[PDB]
RNA sequence: GUCUACGGCCAUACCACCCUGAACGCGCCCGAUCUCGUCUGAUCUCGGAAGCUAAGCAGGGUCGGGCCUGGUUAGUACUUGGAUGGGAGACCGCCUGGGAAUACCGGGUGCUGUAGGCUU
RNA sequence: GAGCAGAAGGGCAAAAGCUCGCUUGAUCUUGAUUUUCAGUACGAAUACAGACCGUGAAAGCGGGGCCUCACGAUCCUUCU
RNA sequence: CGGGGCGGACUGUCCCCAGUGCGCCCCGGGCGGGUCGCGCCG
């Protein structure tokens, strides 16, 4: 009671950045589709991705365009999250959640929710990856006076995991 | 011991260190290089610079010249001693920013014993105004705005300070552009605006929009307003009665508090004898321990 | 094919080790440096026996490789394949060079590798039993044959090869100020952390 | 046989000190440099502007010349058979200012103070310095305490 | 006894982890109307004051790691000058002066300037 | 432990590196000095001083490249 | 080689436990340095 209701104020794990992203190994009109649905998905206008080495492998050189990702926060971010998560009917299961605390996931289509399928647009599908914070995590981006979080401020793996049960029941780690 | 450990002892061996006010992100000692040093063959000139340091609370405006021994304050001014006239609440704005900077300039000529001369700008137009040397009297104080590490855009708190010197009498160079006033499309200096944010009418105007629209969410914004009635009304008047107010008196008194006890309020660093006498005491319980087994 | 080590006796040529400016230099004849019982703990071979050589020369590779083979048939003949270990305390890291054939351009190409030792410098080293101290003095005489100045057997008072002299180690490894891993110990300060004292002296 | 560039031989002589990188201390740039005081030229590799020549890095000079960033050195050189006195103008990084003349300075006004008092006293004092003289007969005591014996080691080999 | 703003020397100040923090302050913190920046008010800029020391920060702890400072190493290594000294040489000893560095073992772990606050 | 065009060495972290914005101080001049040195020249470089500018809110910084190399007399010719 | 009384801080012997430093003076022993020091002896 008394001795757990005193730091809970400033201590709550909160959403940070969703940080979608969308990644094709090529550029052009497929492409540029590619990036429209985060407008419809976000409302928000992405920004593109460049290759840095030439590998040629699968086939891409450097400063092309490849990829498109944006960074959601605030509500938006919100119920993206649980948009992509009833996707998944709740269900990550194992190991999706970093030892820095956060985690993320893989959606291989995007029409079954949200946005209705446009014939127009393609059949792409998207990672969410969602970081996790407190009050205070905000001191190692800013400018003046940085600074480290501090050990016991930090986000463990199976906190992480806690917080995702008790905010959205969701089920972790099967018998496998 | 499955990955190489990066901070190891050699790692520590030879890790230099960086400035103490560097590690802590207060001070940009490149720009503290070509902002205090004077040059050579002046043997004794300081180089006064304006510090302006706006914080969560406050707004720190201070003169200074830099010395082997550390840098030395002529004279400081704060925002938080705004509130003995005039304005109480409202702190840490453009319109406060640019009265401590007034506040700064005006105690410091009044000092130095120049307050007649070199008035500066009495009726406040956010325009350009450059103070100029009288001849036959002493010389205009020149010194350099200091904005440390907070990023010179249009319409920063720290160019809200240097308004108020300027307009206080002190020769500060600069520039229009970075004030709120100036338009970066047509590259004009509007300069009405610029005295709106002076007198603080944004503010005055945000208050205005939220009566009509909200009263809940207006009472949690400007929740320290409502107490002794700071309308949006009256607010340029009442930054005309602080403007004058610091003309009349920009002297600092302060105050006699030492009926205070002499009460430790950490604990000492711990002796050798307490550091050797806990491992030993450490060493016997858990060998007590465990031969209780 | 090779020069006499007449030739090259004599440490005048201001170290000139294998490096990016050193290209293109033949392996060296001794590749192997410890031999016999390389596994026995730090007890079982407590007496140390060493090679010290009383002169400021190099020793070529193939003259350590060959003293190494002299000392190695005898130890495994007289005290048996497991009960001696063998480290040769020498690494021919300096290059030897040979201007092949009149003066112009006379730097010569490198040819072999030589160790150069002083005055007070251990050459081969062997631990063993107590009671075959005869056996490693005679081992270590043989092998001196082998290399081209003048070399002193010496028993030396240390444990093994462990720094420590073998009076004062028994007790200091019964309190605990050295704990034995591998071929030698670990000396213990009683200036770190006061959890690793509890996980030992436990 | 060697090259005749301006930093030959200087791998060593302007690289920085261990642990001693980085932002150049400001306190080496409010001394003050008046006209014809004593200033060690020492070269430092950080700033590379205005350092000095390697023949003068450890020599000893007097400023003729105040500037915005650097001061005129004049500073014996000693080329083969004869010295001249070279005047350069190396920057305000690369200098010091020589305790040496500081040392001489605070003994001259010691030595005047102390020319005053004597006279004001009326009686007489030294002043010039002596080279340590011999050591002054004393008496030394064994406190009943017979001087310990020493006698050489016998040799033993170690190592 | 402290803390802020600006500092000087730039680890005795750093790194890792744990504990404590009264009051001012510093922050976290709330918001995007204006100024201003973004893919994203996350950073930056601006407007605030519901909550909180959780973090930053400060003080302390660690048979802590580093760092600083001593002892040992050691009058050892090395070295100025000398001999019709030794030795086949390699090298070595002596005379006359100077004189280190690891390992190992202790001690310490920020000092201070200007201006302004808090502490019965 | 990267990068800074190249050989190597030195130097550099809210840099000297990377990305942007604006620009032409890679402009016009006079002497002093350093480097090789004979204290000759050339080359390169350093401190200024006098104009005209760029950038920045400003202090400042910049008359080429972070520093150490990257170059050329008399006579003749061409241009201004 | 330490004795009396007051404010913190440590130990897994923690209500009956133990141990360390610093704070105030009151003392106890030995050591060194100045004192017209004061005498005696050479
Ligand atoms: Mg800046
Ligand atoms: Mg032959
Ligand atoms: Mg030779
Ligand atoms: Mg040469
Ligand atoms: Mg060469
Ligand atoms: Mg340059
Ligand atoms: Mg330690
Ligand atoms: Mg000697
Ligand atoms: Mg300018
Ligand atoms: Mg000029």
């Amino acid at each position: 009671q008394d001795q757990g209701e005193k730091e809970n104020p400033m201590r709550e794990l909160r959403i940070r950045k969703l940080c979608l992203n969308i990644c094709v190994g090529e550029s052009g009109d497929r492409l540029t589709r590619a990036a429209k649905v985060l407008e419809q998905l976000t409302g928000q206008t992405p920004v593109f991705s460049k290759a840095r080495y030439t590998v040629r492998s699968f086939g891409i050189r450097r400063n092309e365009k490849i990829a498109v990702h944006c960074t959601v926060r605030g509500a938006k971010a919100e119920e993206i999250l649980e948009k992509g998560l009833k996707v998944r009917e709740y269900e990550l299961r194992k190991n999706n959640f970093s030892d820095t605390g956060n985690f993320g996931f893989g959606i291989q289509e995007h029409i079954d929710l949200g946005i209705k399928y446009d014939p127009s647009i393609g059949i792409y599908g998207l990672d969410f990856y969602v970081v996790l914070g407190r009050p205070g995590f905000s001191i190692a981006d800013k400018k003046r006076r940085t600074g480290c979080i501090g050990a016991k401020h930090r986000i463990s793996k199976e906190e992480a995991m806690r917080w995702f049960q008790q905010k959205y029941d969701g089920i972790i780690l099967p018998g496998k | 011991g499955f990955v190489k450990v990066v901070k190891n002892k050699a790692y520590f061996k030879r890790y230099q260190v960086k400035f103490r006010r560097r590690r802590e992100g207060k001070t940009d000692y490149y720009a503290r290089k070509r902002l205090v040093i004077q040059d050579k063959n002046k043997y004794n000139t300081p180089k006064y610079r304006m510090i302006v340091r706006v914080t969560n609370r406050d707004i720190i405006c201070q003169i200074a010249y830099a010395r082997i021994e550390g840098d030395m304050i002529v004279c400081a001014a704060y925002a938080h001693e705004l509130p003995k006239y005039g304005v109480k609440v409202g702190l840490t704005n453009y319109a406060a920013a640019y009265c401590t900077g007034l506040l700064l300039a005006r105690r410091l000529l009044n000092r130095f014993g120049m307050d007649k001369i070199y008035e500066g700008q009495v009726e406040v137009t956010g325009d350009e105004y450059n103070v100029e040397s009288i001849d036959g009297q002493p010389g205009a104080f020149t010194c350099y705005l200091d904005a440390g590490l907070a990023r010179t855009t249009t319409g920063n708190k720290v160019f809200g300070a240097l308004k108020g010197a300027v307009d206080g009498g002190l020769s500060i160079p600069h520039s229009t552009k970075r004030f709120p006033g100036y338009d970066s499309e047509s590259k004009e200096f509007n300069a009405e605006v610029h005295r709106k944010h002076i007198m603080g009418q944004n503010v005055a105007d945000y208050m205005r929009y939220l009566m009509e629209e909200d009263e809940d969410a207006y009472k949690k914004q400007f929740s320290q307003y409502i107490k002794n009635s700071v309308t949006p009304d009256m607010m340029e008047e009442m930054y005309k009665k602080a403007h004058a107010a610091i003309r009349e008196n920009p002297v600092y008194e302060k105050k006699p508090k030492k009926e205070v006890k002499k009460k430790r309020w950490n604990r000492p660093k711990m002796s050798l004898a307490q550091k050797k006498d806990r491992v030993a005491q450490k060493k016997a319980s858990f060998l007590r321990a465990q031969e209780r087994a | 094919g090779r020069r006499p080590a007449r030739c090259y006796r004599y440490c005048k040529n201001k170290p000139y080790p294998k490096s990016r400016f050193c290209r293109g230099v033949p392996d060296a004849k001794i590749r192997i440096f410890d031999l016999g019982r390389k596994k026995a703990k730090v007890d079982e071979f407590p007496l140390g026996g060493h090679m010290v050589s009383d002169e400021y020369e190099q020793l070529s590779s193939e003259a350590l490789e060959a003293a190494r083979i002299c000392a190695n048939k005898y130890m495994v003949k007289s005290c048996g394949r497991d009960g001696f270990h063998m480290r040769v305390r020498l690494h021919p890291f300096h290059v030897i060079r040979i201007n092949k054939m009149g003066m112009r351009g006379a730097f010569g190409k490198p040819q072999g590798t030589v160790a150069r030792v002083h005055i007070g410098q251990v050459i081969m080293s062997i631990r063993t039993k107590l009671q075959n101290e005869e056996h490693v003095i005679e081992a270590l005489r043989r092998a001196k044959f082998k290399f081209p100045g003048r070399q002193k057997i010496h028993i030396s008072k240390k444990w093994g090869f462990t720094k420590f002299n073998a009076d004062e180690f028994e007790d200091m490894v019964a309190k605990k100020c050295l704990i034995p891993d591998g071929c030698g110990v670990k000396y213990v300060p009683s200036h770190g952390p006061l959890d690793k004292w509890r996980v030992l002296h436990s | 046989t060697n090259t005749k560039g301006k930093r030959r031989g200087t791998r060593y002589m302007f690289s920085r000190p261990f642990r001693k990188h980085g932002v150049v201390p400001l306190a080496t740039y409010m001394r003050i440099y008046k006209k014809g005081d004593i200033v060690d030229i020492k070269g430092m590799g950080t700033v590379q502007k205005g350092m000095p020549h390697k023949c003068y890095h450890g020599k000893t000079g007097r400023v003729y010349n105040v500037t915005q960033h650097a001061v005129g050195i004049v500073v014996n050189k000693q080329v083969k058979g004869k010295i001249l006195a070279k005047r350069i103008n190396v920057r305000i990084e690369h200098i010091k200012h020589s305790k040496s003349r500081d040392s001489f300075l605070k003994r001259v006004k010691e030595n005047d103070q102390k020319k005053k008092e004597a006279k004001e006293k009326g009686t007489w004092v030294q002043l010039k310095r002596q080279p340590a003289p011999p050591r002054e007969a004393h008496f030394v005591r064994t406190n009943g305490k017979e001087p310990e014996l020493l006698e050489p080691i016998p040799y033993e080999f170690m190592a």
